């Protein structure tokens, strides 16, 4: 969780949830679980602009 | 000599706008005048938020 949140403070990574993170050991083994939401450059803008009317008063 | 009144040939006197060349006259300068004044002032201005404050206070 520390290794995790020092790449989200550097923007290395976008979010990891850490209730997903899970330990598992028994003998030599000690198999581990994560999830992380990696980074991502933007590389596609969709806009949809909708027009409208507007009625005034006084 | 005197005129006793400016009736005009329409004789329905219930509508006095045309019964009465003064009460008409009245209208028509009205009517016109205002007719005139909002084209020049207000056709191709932007419809800004305020538009219709100043169209009011124009009035």
């Amino acid at each position: 969780q520390s290794y995790l949140g020092r790449k989200k403070r550097d923007n290395e990574i976008q979010d990891f949830p850490a209730e997903d993170v899970q330990v598992i050991v028994e003998g030599n083994e000690a198999r581990i679980s994560m999830t992380v939401y990696p980074i991502r450059s933007f590389k596609k803008i969709s806009v949809s602009l909708v027009y409208k009317q507007q009625t005034l008063q006084a | 000599f005197r005129i006793v009144d400016d009736v005009t040939t329409f004789n329905d006197k219930s509508d006095p706008v045309k019964a009465e060349m003064a009460v008409g006259e009245a209208n028509d300068f009205l009517v016109s005048e205002l007719k005139v004044q909002l084209e020049d002032q207000f056709i191709g201005t932007r419809t800004i938020n305020t538009s219709a404050s100043i169209i009011k206070d124009f009035i």
